[PDB]
RNA sequence: AACUUCAUCUACG
């Protein structure tokens, strides 16, 4: 829910 | 069939022999208790009255056991049964049995569980051996098991409706085995990663960070009140750091009395400038970062999860490796008690004012988002005009997605950094993040600046409808808003499309957790 | 179900004020002005009347078991 | 405006939603048609001429907040919470105690919980009106301080005010109903409701059979402690066998209603309902409307709780450490809006996508009533009287008492009953 | 085995200490004569701990080597882990 | 519920306005049990003649 | 079911002493007073009044456990002074202060009324 | 007569249908009760779509 | 004992092993009626 | 080495409220006086209920709870009445308790509001602060409430029904000069009613040598005890607790000797 | 001095 590399 | 009786889980071999339901076990909800020690557990009176421990009548304990037998099952510190030498179990619950109340050596009084009993405490799943630990019983009012908060991390337990199983050893031999092999102070350091399993956590961690700042100065009455909760205190008040104009001790000076023996440790605070070590003021550290404990005295530094947390080389780990497990238990308990009372003085909170940032900060966040959206628009125009060229190993679609993701992630990071610059010293989000008690800089950033890109299956929100994400967006829109980027913060509030995309991301996370449990469980069973 | 005697937070008697609150609401008074007229000052006591749902009137519709 | 004016006069104007559909103003669209329709979330923001995103909108959403369901519609400011927290709140709102139905007295349902003093939320969503949450609310508004007081709110637990609990705060009634049917299976073997006799009936127990009336059924209004005999049923033995029902262990209630009827078969059928009034304990579970729950860590009296200058002591103290990782800012906004509503006398509007209710506007409204903009308050330590150095966030938040209570979960075993096949301790 | 050719560790392992202490505790609780002069200690486990510290527990541990052989180490001979 | 595939459980874009995004059970049934949105209606059926 | 009765908070059960005095061996001229069935109300008053005394080197109080009802007051005094005497003098001083407060509050009441 | 069909409460064939809240109270039924369930063997059962 | 009727709310006395039907209304749901012995409630 | 001499100035005195100021006193003494206001002032409230007939919608223990929360005039005889534990007689008697009776039936069609006025006391001095009324229950036609209650002396430590006060407002250092609370932004914070600062100055200058003094109280009565006598009884009760403590301490010191 | 099983579903961390 954050970014592509983070968390969903 | 006979095969089905013996075959799987719930079969004889696995459901009845490898594991089985056992007596002398109690399950109930757990609630916190900062006042209990690490090894102590809080047991309700009813659970302690049902469970019993058989004690052999000896000449030295015959009087106490006979008093317990006289009290009987009704009065709480009593005995439920009397097992004779023949094995006949006189029942103290049913009728006085005045002739059968007599005790001689060799009889076994099944007394009720009392303070000081050793009991195994368990939480499911028992992923590692720290999930079953030996605790010393203390009987407290009300109906919940009460455990120290430093012991929550090994059990993976939070007091939000969790329950814990309790198994009472029934023999002196197995009681000694539990006490030595599995006592909580003996389980402090895990063999899995040669780190302590337990550390200071939650309120105590934040209050320790605040307590060990340079600014904290304690007057005479506060010092005496805090020294009241220090069990290992020698009874001698340290000479205050500031004798004149008024006698004022320091938080570090009092925490130095907590640190046991003579422990030597050097750590660094989370907000340690990388420049300080290379440049001047190496040992002065303008920010009071770094942590130096010499001769068991905190010379300088602010403690956080790096010093008092579950990590190798921590003050807790060095205390275990140097002073022993009993003294380390006392160390944990004293930290919790005196720092919790200082927290009663100073206090801690979270409010809306923590989420609010400066007007300039909000303006900068908005400008960054505008620039990023413009750059994504430019990239989309390059792609449409076929100027874009594929990155090696990637298709034009993949390289376009990667470029857009890079732009959006850089904008998100810049907005997060601006929000974090806005944070004051008094900000409590920042206090919890710096202490390491809870939260992360990602959470602060999402709260204050930008929730960020919502991604499902490692890609931006898919074109679930025909060539568009939602019916509100026009077909073939690859811009940030269409594909899931949420520019509003949680405080600002998500717009409806951002709300749905955020729901998609959260759903993916929940599905991941639920699916993960079973595969990991199967792997663990195979390995064992 | 019925207006609690005493505000939970402080303990000021709010049980006698529900009927007067309803009457003042019927008069014309806004909820805040009626709450002020009744003497409720702290937001703890104003929560008691403001958030109260009177279900006793709906339960009184059902006929009694013994008449 | 013609349609909206006629609908506003809905009753005694005989204009309804079906007339709105017949006029062609609204239309029903399914997913396949949603694939071929250009929608606007709002008329003003989207239909009106601006930098032209789309100039071919074919439909407009009536209101975005309708994308939520029944349980998620009670969440106030749901767009300000993390997404998993709204799922958690839906699940927990299915478990809140309230007045489930108004005819609860007539119904004899096993395991019914009803709350003494339900209150409607001070901060409420508009769609709640169509969920009948005002009519049958579940939960109470409570003064909540987000503070670390004595360490008993750590992790996810909650400190509670024992004086408030003593004044009726979150007190509930638990009704357990027991059914027993006398039946004849063999021609000479029958079951009869009667008070079992020690000599006449072979099977008996220590449990007191005196409370049973002549018919074999306890009369209403009799206190029944755990393992007492609610219904006395004896079977002729081809002297008699005792099949009498007993209370569930630790029920400790008072009989409410005893009904005696005839079932479809024509046999006598008896239902007995038992009241147990459950006061909040230090194991019971309470949750906000924002997906963060917790057991009651400890209960302090009003003398011990921290107090403001006005004399207000929080009903509930929740740990601040819950907020940051979960990012349930809707909780903080709800506390601020509840403070504003309780001082103003209105009921706050927490519809998900209002766009007319910022946090700054709520803060400015709170400033007018004599409080800090952000809702912080100078709290005095209850034990020592000294001001707490950090000003503490206090406000009225709506809390729900979940059905999970410690008394139902506490259990212990010591050489009890054992299964026949495995000869191992039993389950449950 | 003999006093010579003892290959196992001189230090008493944690498991040996646990089992020896529990066994001695149970014996003391079963009216077994107590070697050390208890200083008003009436708990069998505490008395066994006191004997272990004084190296007066009358038990010899037989450690089985994986080849099938055994070595008899007196509790006094072993070095107490704690 | 036994199937561990994370495809049928995920909140699809077409659920917008017709199934609640937030309200789902957690456990083996994440995303498999759903709840209607407030304004959602389900067709009752009609004769195509 | 495990809820303690309310009267346990302040009512001594039979065979319970209100005050038990145990000397503190770690330091000379120090004592530890354990008051049963008492709370912060008395503990904080006594600790403050003991702090006012110049010959009291240390004065502190603690509730060992919130669920249980007990107060532990450590008092360390200078040589030529006894901690028990310090405790008695603290109590008498508090009593005199409270009686003076009562008299002046009654006078203030009578003056606010009747004029 | 070929059988008996359970009747969904407050449907067109339920006795409670078309009754004002006063009449529902006379029958000891809640005016606010939604209906949409069957009473089978004395238990309320809800068909899940 | 004496059972109050579910519908007409008239007390009728039904002996053991007798069908549960109120006289003058015929309703088949009776209620046991409150006990004579009195239980003390602490107002707490 | 001796206790300070405190001074009291009463600013407001109304049948429901006492606003006073205590000067030259310690923070601990002031806070514990407030604490005794809340929890250790004896009062009279119903603690025994026996419901002969309750056909109301509210169950019996709900009615008992509401009856207990009803305040009762305890101005004079609460000092005369004895605790039930102290009284020699078994159960309850005129010296240890006061009897109340409620016999209400809704014969009329209109809903009958059972109020505290319907409670009838055997002794005139204790009345349910009726001289609207607290609503105990609403009775539909054909519904009846009959009960007998016994009211006993007690203090709020036992139960919040015995709290004599509604809200005790306690404030010290109205302008932050001891810096016991450190404001992150002092200007945003509203001024206290007792504040003497000018509008420009948010906080008074830090006083290094200051000590908390001049405590401000606003004690609001629940109506059972007059607000003046709440404060007087609290002072006397705290003095009695201290004197009992001193007696036990002297006895144990003699025992040690 | 003392109450079966299956099966399903629903919840709990
Ligand atoms: C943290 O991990 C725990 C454990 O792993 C244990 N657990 C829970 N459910 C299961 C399950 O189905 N199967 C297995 N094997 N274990 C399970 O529960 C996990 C977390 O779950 P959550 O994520 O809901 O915890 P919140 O973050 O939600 O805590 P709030 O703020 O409510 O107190
Ligand atoms: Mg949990
Ligand atoms: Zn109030
Ligand atoms: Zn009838
Ligand atoms: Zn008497």
């Amino acid at each position: 829910i954050w970014g592509i590399g983070c968390n969903p | 069939s006979l095969k089905q009786r013996l075959k799987g889980k719930e079969g004889r071999v696995r459901g009845n022999l490898m594991g089985k339901r056992v007596d002398f076990s109690a399950r109930t909800v757990i609630t916190p208790d900062p006042n209990l020690s690490i090894d102590q557990v809080g047991v309700p009176r009813s659970i302690a009255a049902n469970m019993t421990f058989a004690e052999i009548v000896t000449p030295f304990n015959i009087d106490r056991l006979q008093e317990l037998v006289r009290r009987g099952n009704s009065q709480y510190p009593g005995a439920k049964y009397i097992i004779r030498d023949n094995g006949d179990r006189i029942d103290l619950r049913f009728h006085p049995k005045p002739s059968d109340l007599h005790l001689q050596t060799g009889y076994k009084v099944e007394r009720h569980m009392c303070d000081g009993d050793i009991v195994i405490f368990n939480r499911q799943p028992t992923l590692h051996k720290m999930s079953m630990m030996g605790h010393r019983v203390r009987i407290l009012p009300w109906s919940t098991f009460r455990l120290n908060l430093s012991v929550t991390t090994p059990y993976n337990a939070d007091f939000d409706g969790d329950e814990m199983n309790l198994h009472l050893p029934q023999s002196l031999e197995t009681r000694a085995e539990i006490q030595e092999l599995a006592m909580v102070p003996r389980m402090i350091v895990t063999p899995q990663s040669n780190r302590p399993v337990m550390g200071i956590v939650q309120d105590t961690l934040t209050a320790v960070r605040k307590f060990t700042k340079r600014d904290v100065f304690l007057e005479r009455g506060e010092v005496m009140n805090l020294l009241m909760f220090l069990s290992t205190w020698d009874g001698k008040v340290p000479q205050p750091a500031i004798l004149k104009p008024r006698p004022l001790w320091t938080g570090k000076q009092i925490f130095s009395l907590i640190i046991p023996g003579h422990i030597n440790c050097i750590r660094t605070h989370s907000t340690h400038p990388d420049d300080e070590d290379s440049g001047p003021y190496k040992h002065i550290s303008p920010g009071d970062t770094k942590v130096v404990v010499e001769n068991g005295e905190l010379i300088m530094g602010i403690l956080c999860k790096k010093s008092l947390g579950t990590s190798a080389g921590s003050l807790v780990h060095i205390s275990y490796l140097e002073m022993g497990h009993d003294i380390t238990r006392l160390f944990y308990s004293n930290i919790q008690t005196v720092i919790n009372n200082w927290l009663l003085i100073e206090g801690h909170t979270i409010g809306i004012g923590d989420s609010i940032a400066d007007s300039k900060t909000y303006q900068d966040i908005q400008n960054t988002i505008k620039k990023a959206k413009q750059d994504v628009i430019e990239v989309i125009e390059k792609a449409h005009n076929n100027e874009l060229e594929p990155t090696p190993g990637n298709t034009l679609r993949q390289t376009f997605e990667n470029q857009v993701n890079r732009i959006l992630n850089d904008a998100r990071d810049k907005t997060g950094s601006s929000a974090q610059k806005s944070l004051s010293e008094y900000n409590n989000f920042k206090s919890m993040v710096v202490s390491g008690a809870k939260g992360s800089k990602i959470n602060i950033s999402q709260v204050i600046a930008v929730v960020g890109q919502q991604n499902v299956e490692g890609k931006r929100i898919p074109f679930g409808f025909k060539h568009r994400t939602l019916p509100h967006f026009i077909k073939d829109d690859y811009g940030p808003e269409s594909r899931g980027f949420v520019e509003n913060s949680y405080l600002a509030g998500l717009t409806p499309t951002e709300f749905f995309f955020h729901a998609m991301g959260g759903r993916e996370g929940l599905i991941d957790t639920a699916v993960k449990t079973a595969e990991t469980g199967y792997i663990q069973r195979r390995l064992i | 179900m019925i207006i609690p005697v005493r505000c939970f937070t402080c303990g000021k008697i709010v049980g006698n004020k529900w009927e007067a609150y309803l009457g003042l609401l019927q008069a014309e008074y806004t909820e805040g002005d009626a709450l002020d007229a009744l003497g409720l000052k702290r937001y703890c006591c104003r929560r008691m009347l403001l958030a109260h749902v009177d279900l006793i009137e709906k339960l009184l519709n059902y006929a009694p078991l013994e008449k | 405006k013609r349609h909206i004016d006629q609908l506003k006069e809905r009753e005694y104007n005989n204009y309804s939603w079906q007339d709105l559909v017949a006029s062609g103003v609204v239309e029903y669209i399914d997913t396949l048609e949603e694939e071929t329709v250009m929608l606007a979330m709002t008329p003003d923001d989207l239909q009106e001429k601006e930098v032209a995103y789309c100039s071919t909108y074919t439909h407009c959403e009536i209101h975005p907040s309708m994308i939520l369901g029944v349980c998620a519609s009670i969440i106030p400011f749901p767009d300000h919470n993390q997404s998993p927290r709204n799922t958690y709140q839906s699940a927990m709102g299915k478990q809140a105690m309230g007045v489930y139905i108004t005819n609860f007295h007539v119904r004899m349902d096993t395991l019914a919980h009803v709350l003494y003093y339900p209150q409607k939320p001070l901060v409420t969503t508009r769609s709640m009106e169509y969920l009948r949450f005002r009519e049958l609310p579940a939960g109470i508004n409570s003064i909540v301080a987000i503070a670390s007081y004595t360490g008993y709110n750590q992790e996810d637990s909650v400190i509670m005010n024992r004086s408030a609990v003593d004044r009726g705060f979150f007190r509930s009634v638990f009704y357990r109903s027991y059914k027993e049917q006398e039946s004849k299976k063999g021609f000479d073997q029958e079951e009869v409701f009667e008070k079992p006799t020690r000599e006449t009936c072979q099977g008996m127990r220590h449990a007191i059979y005196d409370k049973l009336d002549d018919d074999g059924l306890i009369a209403p209004g009799v206190r029944v402690s755990g393992d007492d005999v609610i219904i006395g049923k004896t079977v002729t033995l081809p002297t008699k066998r005792d099949c009498s029902t007993f209370l569930r262990t630790s029920e400790t209630g008072i009989v409410d209603q005893v009904m005696v009827t005839l079932n479809q078969e024509g046999y006598k059928f008896c239902k007995i309902r038992v009241r147990s009034v459950r006061i909040p304990q230090i194991g019971d579970k309470f949750a906000s409307r924002h997906g963060q729950k917790g057991t009651c860590g400890i209960q302090y009296r009003q003398e011990d709780m921290p107090f403001t200058c006005e004399g207000i002591t929080p009903d509930i103290i929740i740990n601040p450490h819950a907020i940051p990782s979960r990012m349930t800012i809707g909780h903080l906004i709800e506390c601020l809006q509840g403070k504003v509503s309780a001082n103003k006398g209105e009921i706050g509007d927490a519809t998900p996508f209002n766009d007319a209710v910022n946090v700054q506007k709520i803060s400015n409204l709170l400033s007018d009533y004599g409080y800090h903009l952000r809702g912080n308050e100078v709290l005095y330590n209850g034990f020592t009287g000294r001001k707490i150095t950090s000003q503490i966030f206090i406000g009225p938040t709506y809390y729900q008492r979940l059905k999970h209570m410690v008394d139902d979960k506490i259990h212990s075993r010591a050489r009890g009953p054992i299964q026949i096949l495995n000869r191992q301790p039993m389950e449950g | 085995q003999a006093n010579q050719k003892r290959i196992t560790t001189p230090y008493m392992t944690k498991y040996e200490r646990a089992r020896v202490l529990g066994t001695r505790a149970l014996q003391i609780a079963m009216c077994a004569p107590v070697m050390v002069e208890l200083e008003g200690e009436t708990d069998p486990l505490l008395i066994a701990m006191k004997e272990l510290k004084a190296r007066k527990i009358p038990i010899i541990i037989r450690r089985y080597l994986p080849d099938g052989s055994y070595e008899d180490w007196g509790v006094d001979e072993l070095i107490i882990s704690d | 519920r036994d199937g561990k595939l994370a495809k049928p459980r995920q909140l699809h874009n077409t659920l917008w306005g017709m199934v609640c995004p937030a309200e789902t059970p957690e456990g083996h049934a994440v995303g498999l049990v759903k709840n209607l949105a407030l304004m959602a209606y389900i067709s009752v059926g009609s004769q195509p003649s | 079911m495990n809820a303690p009765p309310a009267f346990e908070s302040f009512l001594l059960f039979e065979g319970e002493k209100k005050i038990t005095i145990n000397k503190d061996t770690k330091v000379p001229n120090a004592c530890l007073f354990t008051i049963n069935k008492e709370d912060h109300t008395l503990g904080n008053i006594i600790k403050s009044q003991l702090l006012k005394d110049p010959q009291v080197l240390f004065a502190g109080y603690k509730v060992p456990h919130p669920l249980e009802h007990k107060i532990i007051i450590r008092v360390q005094t200078t040589p030529d002074y006894s901690p028990q005497e310090a405790f008695t003098n603290a109590i008498t001083d508090l009593i005199s202060e409270l009686s003076l407060l009562e008299e002046r509050f009654r006078v203030a009441i009578k003056d606010k009324q009747e004029g | 007569f070929i059988g008996k069909i359970p009747i969904m409460l407050r449907s067109t064939y339920c006795l409670l249908n078309g009754l004002t809240d006063r009449d529902l109270c006379e029958l000891n039924e809640c005016p606010l009760d939604p209906g949409g369930y069957f009473i089978i063997n004395g238990s309320e059962k809800v068909l899940i779509a | 004992m004496i059972y109050i009727c579910g519908e007409c709310h008239t007390e009728n006395e039904i002996k053991s092993r007798d069908p549960i039907r109120c006289r003058e209304c015929g309703y088949r749901i009776m209620y046991k009626k409150r006990t004579k012995r009195l239980v003390v409630f602490d107002a707490r | 080495p001796y206790a300070n001499q405190p001074t009291v100035r009463i600013t407001e005195l109304t049948d429901e409220n006492v606003k006073f100021i205590i000067e030259n006193t310690d923070l601990a003494v002031a806070n514990s006086i407030r604490r005794v206001f809340i929890a250790e002032v004896p009062i009279i409230a119903i603690d025994w209920v026996q419901i002969d007939a309750n056909s109301s919608v509210l169950h019996d223990e709900f009615i008992a709870h509401r009856l207990g929360l009803i305040p009762l005039t305890s101005d004079d005889i609460v000092d005369k009445l004895q605790y039930s534990r102290d009284c020699t007689c078994e159960e309850f008697c005129p010296e240890c308790s006061v009897e109340f009776t409620l016999d209400v039936r809704c014969n009329e069609d209109q809903t009958r509001h059972v109020t505290s006025r319907d409670l009838i006391s055997n002794s005139p001095r204790v009345i349910p602060v009726t001289s609207d009324d607290i609503l105990i229950v609403k009775l539909r036609k054909g519904q009846e409430l009959r009960l007998r209650a016994y009211a006993k002396k007690g203090f709020g430590k036992e139960h919040a029904k015995w709290n004599p006060t509604a809200g005790v407002a306690f404030e010290y250092d109205p302008d932050n000069a001891l810096r016991h609370t450190v404001y992150p932004k002092p200007e945003e914070w509203p001024k206290s009613e007792y504040s003497e600062l000018d509008e420009d100055e948010s906080q008074a200058p830090y006083d290094p040598n200051g000590k908390p003094e001049r405590f401000y109280y606003n004690v609001e009565s629940c109506g059972s005890l007059r607000p003046e006598t709440i404060v007087l009884s609290a002072l006397s009760g705290l003095k009695k607790k201290l004197s009992d403590l001193q007696t036990q301490l002297s006895h144990e010191i003699q025992s040690d000797v």
